[PDB]
């Protein structure tokens, strides 16, 4: 009969069934979506937004909610830190479940749709057969599609009537929903802009409404529509996969590159902003304009806050976890608590050493401690014999200032040594290993995860948009190749290829 | 060995799971062929 | 053959030259593309607003209101659509532009002329002649009056001077 | 670890008869899927369409299941006439034959480097 | 809406019985002593 | 089989299942924009590549404030 | 044919010993019979003449142009413009907006004149290539003159395109406008 | 206009003129030059 | 012809209008089997391996559901 892999195959030429299976699919969806939402907020802790945000805590679907409105609970807390006082039904809790009773009625429809599949709407009144008139259908849904996009453009994000979209500064330090307005020119097609965001909304959007319009209106030619089989509706499932992949791939890189649409204190920072020294170069120069003013390096490395010492770290990497460590960031290296201090290495002398940072590839990387032009200074040896450059040969002392080990002057090696461990590891925290049972390995950040996945899977639709367009064309010689064949592909029994005209 | 607990729950129901699949899929089939008949 | 506004272009079929201020001018070419009829009531109900438009340009310039400030008329929109008094006037447009759409769904039945409203409130053209001699002055005018209504506006924001001053002093 | 020990002592992704076993073991997948393709792609239609196209061949049959004609010409067009393998059963000694002999070779080279004949 | 004429019936011979379960079975293996960690 | 209101309304729209406009039709101007839209989407490749610097578009996260 | 036959038509050619091309046969003016990359084949010759004309008319109005601009400025553009000539002009002109009045209002005539007269002719319309309708002086009446008419306005037109080219290609590499290049002559002494 | 857009255009232009316009023109004249029979 | 008239804007698609029913049905699977006679050879073959039993003890063997099933039916 019809084997295992062929089973949703009898859908294909029963429009009314069709809908029934969409709907069923778009049920466990948003049932998903509302079930992910409560697990979420079941183990999410809302208390500690500067060292414990949400990504740190694995928190997967919540950030979308809180990228485009969704800032509050009913439990009184937000995700900006702030203790919301009246919130609305909108929060997370009325997202979960609106999401959970849209699942429960579209599975209602679905079931209509199973048991009543004979309607004469899906019956073409030329032949009376089961058809589906695929080129104004989709003329229909680009005008639904062009209509969402320009109001999500236009209100939603531009906050005329809607809550805006998620804006940050540049390095997470204060971020908020608000409105953006659109951005039209060149500065628009920065990503990094949120303001482009809804310029294209709205324009794109008003791009694809009148398409539909056009495609509503006007017929497609007989040439494309011999050649694409338009009247087969695997084609529009194999351009749907093409589509699909293509927008999985574009997002995967907006994720793991990062843009206005994926801030960092929604999903974490990227491997990038930690390559570049993108938050040390800005504490430096903080640091730096505080010492021009006049303060000393306690008073300077004070005014840093916790939270861009915190994303100054390397277990914040993305490009730091496995495959199969699995849980939230805190079940690696823990829960942060508190931020140490910078630790200044004064030498045995008084030359300022710093620690090499350790680079995302490397799993484990030596400690050692370069001077200022960088020539090896100290280092923690391998082969203690015929140690030239050892902390105890040249010797060391650990200065921290800011944190909560300001002012603190440590001059033995051993504790100079544990510092230079930690200070291998960017900046240097103290973490809550006992909340979680942590095991002391790195784990990816959302937005690692997001990117693994939607890569793997654009790569595997990237494939079935090949299996589907090779059954699309090639739908007549399905069950195999007739007689035909072996006249055509004999060499030179015809001037073209295929062609039977020719000789 | 610290070992995870879930794990224990992901391999054993990612096993049973399309295990009893195929099981079904072939008795009912086989059903059908005697009841063909 | 040839539309003797534009010599060298062919004569715009649908323009067969029944309607006033008809010289065969449609380069590009709408009327072959949309009803003639359409296009004939927009161009009318547009230039009569820049037909009023431009008189009251000039009219608020050598006197505005007492009641009210005394403002250029560019200026003026920004004032009253806080005033109160511009949404009154653009709610009572809206108002009878509900009828115009009444009226736009008569026309396209073919049981209205494009243009037309039956406002001959003093019986003014009553005479077949000249109420053709009026309708040719009128789209003429009209055609005038959306040049003279986009460059009062636009010289103001190139130069702060209400038309008549801008002409006493260049 | 033998094979990370062996690459360090020996240097065996250096020593040719490695290198042909790579070659084997890659052009026996590329064989295999090639040959795959070819006889599944010119299947001669015994089969309707609520039904397995595998199961439009039956055991013991006296007939050819596939147009080796149609394939043939095909992989003729692919690439070249020359290129394709026209006989069948020299088709199929070629497929016996690339793992078989990059085998041999690496299994070889792994018993020179026994005695410490190493890559290059 | 009455029978549809679209329904067909589904098969899994023995062979692909015993391919589907040395496929999860040796899944599960490979699987386990990365799962349970 | 079953004919519904809804049925009746949507019915136009799926009525002309298999009308084709003789020819090549409007395929000229769908490979136009094509062209056009190919190039949109290499420019804005180019501009996060950082491959086409613009004026007054700062590829980085500094740009937002 | 002003002098077809003679100065124009099929019994001239160009190149001699080489045929007139296949699609070249009297009724086009100029048809000295030239077309060795052969693209009368390939193309409209409707479009081809357009342009032509269209060209050799821009090129008058500019090669003029560089030369009068280059003996009197208008005062009060040449204020604006500080003596700028050529190319140099084009950028300063392109600031006080008067190469964008001109190219919006180019533009215009284009989209009302051209474009519409383009798409006619090219389809059976009686408006021959170039021929805007354009005599207010109505200087040629006669069948006669205005062939010699055409020929020398598709000819001097020739002569204008070459001409403004190597006035620019001149300008850049050495400084002198047309009117400054001639004098100076050799333009080498100092680049300018 | 920055250096990097006038590259970009104008490897646009090199792109039409070198590559695309060539191919396109000696596809058409070989396709109508030789041409197959009876079709 | 005129700018939008060459669009066509008004003539449907700017090519397009009075559009044709395209008749190919493409949802449409070939189903043309071919028979391969029986050679004497065949037959020989067969009553070998029928003396020997190949063809009893599994009925339903190398065939579908719906074969074996039209089949038991006759
Ligand atoms: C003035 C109006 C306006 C403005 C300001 C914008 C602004 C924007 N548009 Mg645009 N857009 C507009 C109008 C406008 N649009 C209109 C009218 C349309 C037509 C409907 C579009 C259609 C459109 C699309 C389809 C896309 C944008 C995108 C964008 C964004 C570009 C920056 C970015 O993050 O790129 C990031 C993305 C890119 C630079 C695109 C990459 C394209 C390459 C070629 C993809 C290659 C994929 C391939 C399969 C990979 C293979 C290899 C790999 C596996 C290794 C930005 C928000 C992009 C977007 O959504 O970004 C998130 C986008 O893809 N716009
Ligand atoms: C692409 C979508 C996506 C993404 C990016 C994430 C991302 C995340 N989820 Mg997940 N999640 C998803 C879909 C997704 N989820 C879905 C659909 C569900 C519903 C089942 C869940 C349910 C879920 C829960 C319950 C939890 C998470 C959590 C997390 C976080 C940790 C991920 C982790 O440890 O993976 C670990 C992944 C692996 C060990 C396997 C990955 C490698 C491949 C895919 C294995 C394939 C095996 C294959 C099928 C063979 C099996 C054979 C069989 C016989 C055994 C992270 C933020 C955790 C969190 O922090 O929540 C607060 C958490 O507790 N997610
Ligand atoms: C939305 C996209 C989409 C849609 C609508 C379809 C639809 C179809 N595909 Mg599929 N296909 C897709 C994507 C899609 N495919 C992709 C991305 C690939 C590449 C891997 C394929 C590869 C593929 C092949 C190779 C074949 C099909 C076939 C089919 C048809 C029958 C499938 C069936 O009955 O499976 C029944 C499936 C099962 C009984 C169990 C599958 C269990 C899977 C493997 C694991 C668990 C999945 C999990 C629960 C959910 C995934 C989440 C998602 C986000 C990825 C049907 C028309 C068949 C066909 O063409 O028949 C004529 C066929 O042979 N597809
Ligand atoms: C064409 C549209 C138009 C628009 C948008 C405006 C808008 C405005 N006019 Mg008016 N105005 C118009 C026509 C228009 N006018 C005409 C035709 C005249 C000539 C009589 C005037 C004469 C006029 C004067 C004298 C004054 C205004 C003023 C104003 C402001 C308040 C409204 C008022 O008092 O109107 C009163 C106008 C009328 C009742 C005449 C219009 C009647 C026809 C049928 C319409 C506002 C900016 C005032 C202003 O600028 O204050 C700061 C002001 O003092 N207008
Ligand atoms: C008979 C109906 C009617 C009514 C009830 C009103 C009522 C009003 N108009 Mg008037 N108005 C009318 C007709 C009417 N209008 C018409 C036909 C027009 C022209 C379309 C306007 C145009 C107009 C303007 C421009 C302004 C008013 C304003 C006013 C206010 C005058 C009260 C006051 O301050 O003394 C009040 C809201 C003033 C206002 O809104 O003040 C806040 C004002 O500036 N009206
Ligand atoms: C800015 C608007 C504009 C527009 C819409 C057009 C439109 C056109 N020009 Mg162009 N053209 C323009 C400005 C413009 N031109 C300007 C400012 C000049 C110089 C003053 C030219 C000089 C020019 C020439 C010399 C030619 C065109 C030609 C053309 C045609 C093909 C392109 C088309 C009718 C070609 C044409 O019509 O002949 C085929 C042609 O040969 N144009
Ligand atoms: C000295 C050169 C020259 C000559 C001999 C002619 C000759 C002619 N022109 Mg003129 N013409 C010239 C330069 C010249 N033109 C220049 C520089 C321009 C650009 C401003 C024009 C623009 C122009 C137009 C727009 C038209 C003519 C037309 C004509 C014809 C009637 C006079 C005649 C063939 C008319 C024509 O083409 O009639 C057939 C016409 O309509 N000419
Ligand atoms: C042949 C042909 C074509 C063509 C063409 C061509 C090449 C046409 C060329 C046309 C030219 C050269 C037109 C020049 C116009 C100049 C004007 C109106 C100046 C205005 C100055 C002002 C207002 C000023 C000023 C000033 C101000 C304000 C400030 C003061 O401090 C300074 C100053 C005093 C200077 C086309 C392409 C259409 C094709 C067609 O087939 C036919
Ligand atoms: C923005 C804004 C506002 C506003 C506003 C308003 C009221 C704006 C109104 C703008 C208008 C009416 C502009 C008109 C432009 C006309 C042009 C370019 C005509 C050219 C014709 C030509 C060249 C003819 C050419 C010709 C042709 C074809 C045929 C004959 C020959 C020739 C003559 C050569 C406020 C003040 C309310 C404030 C608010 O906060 C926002
Ligand atoms: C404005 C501006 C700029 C500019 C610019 C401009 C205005 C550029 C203009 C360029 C033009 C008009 C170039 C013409 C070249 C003509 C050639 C080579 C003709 C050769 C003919 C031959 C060999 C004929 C031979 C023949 C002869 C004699 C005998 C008969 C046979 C025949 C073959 C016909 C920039 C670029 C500087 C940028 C600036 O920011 C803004
Ligand atoms: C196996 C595997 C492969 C790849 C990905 C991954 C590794 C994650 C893993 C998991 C994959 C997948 C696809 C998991 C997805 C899980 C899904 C879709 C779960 C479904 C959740 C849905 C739920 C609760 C829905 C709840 C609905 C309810 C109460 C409805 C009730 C109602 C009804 C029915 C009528 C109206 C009233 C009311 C009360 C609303």
């Amino acid at each position: 009969g019809l084997p295992w892999y062929r089973v949703h195959t009898v859908v294909l030429n029963d429009p009314g069934r069709l809908i029934a299976v969409h709907l069923m699919h778009t049920a466990l969806v948003a049932g998903w979506a509302g079930s992910m939402a409560l697990y979420e907020l079941a183990v999410f802790d809302p208390s500690d937004p500067v060292l414990n945000p949400m990504w740190r805590q694995g928190m997967f679907v919540m950030p979308f909610m809180a990228r485009i409105g969704v800032t509050d609970s009913w439990g009184g807390w937000s995700v900006t830190g702030e203790s919301v006082a009246n919130p609305g039904f909108w929060s997370f809790e009325g997202v979960a479940l609106a999401h959970i009773g849209l699942s429960g009625l579209l599975f209602l429809a679905a079931v209509w749709h199973w048991v009543y599949w004979d309607l004469e709407l899906f019956r073409d009144p030329r032949t009376g057969n089961p058809a589906l008139d695929l080129p104004k259908i989709f003329g229909i849904h680009l005008l639904l599609s062009g209509v969402l996009c320009f109001g999500f453009g236009a209100f939603h994000v531009t906050g005329a009537w809607g809550p805006g979209i998620w804006v940050s500064d540049a390095y997470g330090i204060t971020g908020k929903v608000q409105p953006v307005a659109p951005a039209w020119g060149a500065e628009g097609f920065n990503p990094f802009n949120p303001s482009g965001v809804a310029s294209h909304h709205i324009a794109a959007g008003i791009l694809g409404f009148l398409a539909g319009i056009f495609h509503i209106a006007v017929r497609p030619p007989q040439r494309l529509y011999r050649a694409l089989r338009m009247g087969n509706i695997e084609t529009v499932l194999s351009s749907s996969i093409a589509a699909v992949f293509w927008s999985a791939f574009i997002t995967t890189g907006t994720m793991w590159y990062g843009s206005a649409t994926t801030p960092i204190e929604l999903f974490g920072p990227t491997r990038y902003q930690w390559d570049s020294g993108y938050f040390q170069q800005e504490i430096e120069r903080r640091v730096e304009n505080s010492l021009n003013e006049g303060l000393n390096l306690s008073e300077a490395w004070s005014r840093i806050p916790d939270k861009l010492a915190f994303y100054d770290y390397i277990g914040n990497n993305p490009a730091k976890g496995g495959l199969f460590r699995a849980g939230p960031m805190n079940k690696g290296d823990g829960i942060a608590e508190a931020w140490l201090g910078h630790p200044i290495f004064q030498d045995k002398e008084g030359k300022e050493l710093t620690v090499r940072r350790m680079p995302a590839f490397f799993e484990t990387f030596p400690v050692i401690l370069v001077d200022k032009d960088g020539i090896i200074r100290a280092d923690i040896p391998f082969r203690r014999a015929e140690s030239k450059y050892s902390i105890e040969q040249v010797g060391v002392t650990v200065s921290f200032y800011g944190g909560k080990l300001n002012g603190q002057v440590f001059k033995d090696a051993p504790t100079v040594k544990k510092y230079a461990r930690k200070a291998q590891l960017g900046e240097v925290l103290e973490f809550d290993r006992t909340t979680l049972e942590s095991d002391g390995v790195f784990r990816s950040s959302p937005r690692g995860w997001y990117t693994f996945g939607h890569a793997n899977f654009a790569l595997l639709f990237f494939l079935g948009h090949l299996w589907h367009g090779s059954r699309t064309l090639f739908r007549d010689v399905f069950s195999g190749i007739g007689a035909e064949v072996t006249e055509q592909v004999e060499f030179g029994a015809f001037q073209k290829l295929g062609d039977r005209s020719t000789k | 060995m610290n070992v995870s607990v879930a794990a224990y729950l992901a391999v054993l129901l990612g096993t049973f799971v399309p295990v009893v699949f195929l099981v079904t899929l072939y008795i009912q089939s086989e059903s059908r062929k005697a009841g063909s008949s | 053959d040839f539309s003797a506004a534009v010599p060298f272009l062919k004569r715009p079929s649908n323009l067969d030259g029944t309607l006033a201020g008809d010289v065969g001018f449609d380069p590009l070419g709408f009327s072959d593309v949309f009803d003639l009829r359409v296009l004939r009531e927009a161009e009318l109900k547009h230039g009569r607003f820049a037909m009023l438009a431009v008189l009251g340009f000039l009219v608020q310039e050598v006197y505005t209101f007492p009641f009210f400030p005394k403002m250029a008329p560019v200026d003026a929109h920004d004032y009253f659509v806080t005033q109160g008094g511009g949404s009154q006037i653009i709610f009572w447009i809206s108002f009878v532009e509900i009828f115009g759409v009444v009226a736009l769904f008569e026309l396209i039945q073919g049981k209205r002329d494009a243009g037309d409203f039956a406002f001959d409130p003093l019986g003014l053209g009553k005479d077949e002649a000249t109420l053709a001699r009026y309708k040719v002055a009128e789209i003429k005018h009209a055609r005038l009056a959306m040049i003279a209504i986009g460059g009062f506006i636009h010289q103001f924001w190139v130069t702060k001077q209400t038309v008549l001053e801008q002409l006493g002093n260049f | 670890n033998f094979m990370l020990v062996f690459q360090a002592e020996h240097n065996i992704l250096m020593h040719p008869f490695h290198q042909l076993g790579v070659a084997g073991v890659f052009g026996g997948s590329l064989f295999s899927a090639m040959h795959g393709s070819l006889v599944t792609s010119s299947l001669i239609r015994e089969t309707t369409e609520n039904e397995s196209a595998n199961y439009g061949y039956k055991f013991g049959q006296e007939e050819e299941t596939y147009n080796i004609v149609a394939a043939h010409g095909y992989f003729g067009r692919l690439i070249f006439q020359y290129a394709s393998f026209n006989n069948s059963r020299a088709l199929h000694f070629f497929l016996g034959l690339w793992p078989v002999v990059g085998i041999w070779f690496t299994a070889l080279g792994v018993m020179t480097m026994a005695f410490n004949l190493n890559g290059f | 809406s009455g029978p549809n004429p679209n329904k067909q019936p589904v098969e899994l011979n023995r062979t692909s019985l015993f391919w589907g379960l040395l496929l999860i079975f040796v899944l599960a293996v490979l699987f386990s002593s990365y799962f349970f960690n | 089989a079953l004919r519904t209101r809804l049925g009746e309304l949507l019915r136009p729209l799926n009525s002309e299942y298999g009308k084709v406009a003789p020819g090549w039709g409007t395929t000229p101007i769908m490979g136009f924009v094509m062209l056009l839209f190919f190039l949109f989407l290499l420019i804005i490749l180019q501009i996060y590549n950082s491959s086409l610097i613009i004026e007054n578009v700062d590829v980085d996260w500094a740009s937002l404030g | 044919l002003y002098k077809d036959g003679i100065i124009q038509g099929l019994g001239v050619e160009a190149i001699p010993g080489a045929g007139r091309p296949a699609n070249l046969d009297g009724t086009l003016v100029g048809d000295v019979g030239f077309d060795p990359l052969g693209f009368s084949n390939w193309l409209d010759l409707r479009w081809a003449r357009e342009a032509e004309i269209k060209h050799g008319r821009v090129a008058m109005l500019a090669a003029t142009g560089m030369i009068v601009q280059d003996a009197y400025k208008f005062p009060g553009f040449e204020g604006e413009f500080g003596g700028a000539a050529m190319m140099k002009l084009h950028n300063l002109a392109v600031e006080q907006g008067a190469m964008q009045q001109l190219l919006l209002w180019l533009g215009l005539l284009e989209i009302i004149s051209g474009v519409p007269a383009i798409i006619q002719t090219l389809n059976g319309s009686e408006r021959q290539p170039g021929d805007f309708g354009f005599d207010p002086l109505n200087c040629g009446a006669n069948p006669d003159t205005l062939a010699r008419r055409q020929l020398t306005e598709l000819k001097n037109g020739r002569l204008a395109m070459i001409a403004v080219g190597g006035m620019v290609h001149h300008y850049l590499l050495v400084g002198r406008g047309p009117i400054e290049f001639i004098t100076n002559i050799p333009n080498f002494k100092n680049p300018l | 206009m920055t250096p990097s857009l006038s590259a970009f255009i104008n490897s646009l232009l090199l792109g039409l003129f070198v590559v695309v316009i060539p191919i396109g023109a000696a596809l058409f004249l070989v396709s109508q030059s030789d041409r197959v029979t009876r079709t | 012809d005129t700018v939008v008239s060459s669009l066509y804007k008004s003539l449907g698609g700017a090519l397009d209008k009075t559009a044709v029913y395209d008749e190919e049905d493409q949802l449409l699977i070939l189903s043309d089997m071919e028979t391969f006679p029986e050679t004497e050879l065949g037959r020989r073959r067969v009553a070998q391996a029928e003396a020997a039993g190949w063809f009893t003890g599994n009925p339903s063997f190398g065939k579908s559901l719906i074969e074996y099933s039209e089949e038991t039916k006759k």
